[PDB]
């Protein structure tokens, strides 16, 4: 058995030298025997490669002391309606130096808000891991033919998640002390999220005594929703994925049921709209 | 499309530490609480007749010692998160790790715990003579 999280989505044709293989299956099966590997002195390491990591397939199910739950339940979430902010995002597909992975494109938000990401990836070198811009191409279909201009129209990842950290402090400050992100089979989103989440224990705003939703990379602090001018990092979010409630088909199917004022405009923002409104429907009737 | 590099054991323990703020903290508060240690490293086929030393071009595990590649001990390196050095490179990928065979259950928070003394070159605790 074998996960879809860190696959390794080069096109390089050989695995990795034992010295820069993150894991054993990633080893070249040149040095594999008697399920440990060899060193082969003579074969040299690779000092130049690029790797793309699919950050598809995260799991978050841990249960640590002091570290709340990101994914919480359907009566938690009612407590903290006031927190709910609906989230879609539509991504683009991983060419020429490497294929398999999706990267956000498009973030959409209950607020109306879109942002246009640059196509942005986690890139494996024989030093690190390097965030960079990647070759992307929208998805093939007719229906994502509106993406075609984003692919030009993008922001940098250390702008795009300043600005959602901006609208989410605009939107909450006076409504909540969190944001639960209110998702349509999350795995994409939770993809997203890695671009713009830190995690960890609970912590206090450093100018006030309201719990931290906020963290900044520049200056290592915590901010509350009043407190995160500047501030890069939604923290210690709450979410919920409203399509694991016993719903047959697509969301637009789902929500048009008990709603028709949120008609599908195919963006993202729609979408999230969409999937909060259906959330209040299904919880509150 | 794609090659796989990870076994579905360490999913929980790479996505919690992948979104962290302390990573480090975070593995080490993860074990605290019961979690498995990170599997599927790169543990070497080896004579068992080397120098002893921590961190080596080549395996050099010893016989109270187990061999394993640099990067799938280092726990940046298999989150594929930022280095804490301020260079941003790693100073165990690309080398041969040696890990007391005692400690090889947790080779990830062997490194992650331990340190290299910068005169002999053996691990301080594990093999460190000089005080
Ligand atoms: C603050 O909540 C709102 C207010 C107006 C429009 C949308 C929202 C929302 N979060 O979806
Ligand atoms: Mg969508
Ligand atoms: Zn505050
Ligand atoms: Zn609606
Ligand atoms: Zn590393
Ligand atoms: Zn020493």
């Amino acid at each position: 058995n074998v996960t879809g999280l860190f696959k390794d989505c080069s096109k390089v044709i050989t695995g990795l030298h034992p010295t820069q293989a993150p894991t054993h299956l990633s080893v070249d099966t040149k040095f594999k025997t008697e399920g440990l590997c060899v060193d082969i002195p003579g074969i040299p390491k690779d000092m130049t490669y690029r790797r793309l990591i699919s950050m598809m397939g995260f799991k978050m199910n841990y249960q640590v002391n002091g570290y709340p739950n990101m994914f919480i339940t359907r009566e938690e979430a009612i407590r903290h309606v006031r927190a709910w902010i609906g989230f879609d995002v539509e991504g683009c597909h991983a060419t020429r130096e490497a294929v398999g992975t999706n990267l956000p494109l498009q973030l959409g938000f209950s607020t109306g808000v879109n942002l246009v990401a640059v196509p942005t990836g986690y890139v494996d070198t024989p030093n690190n891991t390097d965030f960079s811009r990647v070759s992307a191409k929208p998805p093939p279909g007719d229906q994502f033919k509106h993406l075609i201009p984003l692919m030009y129209k993008g922001l940098p990842w250390n702008v795009v998640r300043i600005k959602i950290v901006q609208m989410l402090s605009d939107t909450l400050k006076n409504l909540s002390d969190r944001v639960v992100f209110v998702l349509w089979a999350h795995g994409f989103e939770l993809t997203s999220m890695k671009y713009f989440v830190k995690i960890g224990p609970e912590r206090t705003c450093c100018l006030c005594d309201r719990r931290a939703t906020c963290f900044s990379t520049a200056s290592d602090t915590y901010a509350c929703w009043h407190h995160s001018i500047g501030f890069d990092y939604v923290y210690n979010p709450f979410m919920i994925d409203v399509q694991q409630w016993g719903f047959t088909g697509n969301l637009q199917s789902n929500h048009d049921l008990y709603c028709q004022v949120h008609g599908n405009a195919h963006v993202a923002s729609c979408d999230a709209i969409m999937t909060r409104c259906l959330a209040v429907h299904e919880c509150f009737v | 499309a794609g090659n796989a590099t990870e076994v579905p054991a360490n999913s929980t323990v790479l996505s919690f530490c992948a979104f962290a703020v302390d990573a480090a903290k975070a593995y080490k508060d993860y074990l605290a609480s019961g979690g498995q240690p990170i599997t599927n490293c790169v543990k070497m086929l080896c004579t068992h007749t080397g120098t002893g030393q921590a961190i080596t071009v080549t395996p050099e595990a010893n016989m109270d010692q187990e061999s394993f590649g640099g990067a799938s001990c280092c726990l940046y390196c298999r989150c594929h998160i930022d280095h804490p050095n301020p260079k941003g490179f790693c100073d165990l990928k690309g080398k041969y790790v040696q890990i007391p065979t005692t400690c090889a259950n947790d080779p990830v928070g062997f490194t992650l715990k331990n340190t290299v003394c910068t005169v002999c070159g053996m691990w301080k605790g594990y093999g460190c003579s000089c005080d």
